[PDB]
């Protein structure tokens, strides 16, 4: 049961990570794409990617 | 008589928050018929996604 639980936990952490801003003004790519244009979005995109 | 920098400016500001609930303040994007069971783009009240 240990190993199964461990993998479950790891994957859950991994996926949950997605919903964090990391200092970007959002947590959704398509969002920033909608409300922002390249010369100013690229920085938020970079933050998120890192 | 003073400079333009010393002339009064009629100034405004548009504060508006984002992404809580389906609002009632947004643009003239024209709705269209719904269709199901085909993975397609969408935009519901602002919420995008595929």
């Amino acid at each position: 049961q240990d190993v199964v639980n461990q993998n479950a936990q790891a994957l859950n952490t991994l996926v949950k990570q997605l919903s964090s801003n990391f200092g970007a003004i959002s947590s959704v790519l398509n969002d920033i794409l909608s409300r922002l244009d390249p010369p100013e979005a690229e920085v938020q995109i970079d933050r998120l990617i890192t | 008589t003073n400079g333009v920098g010393y002339q009064p400016y009629r100034v405004v500001v548009l504060s508006f928050e984002l992404l809580h609930a389906p609002a009632t303040v947004c643009g003239p994007k024209k709705s269209t018929n719904l269709v199901k069971n085909k993975c397609v783009n969408f935009n519901f009240n602002g919420l995008t996604g595929t």
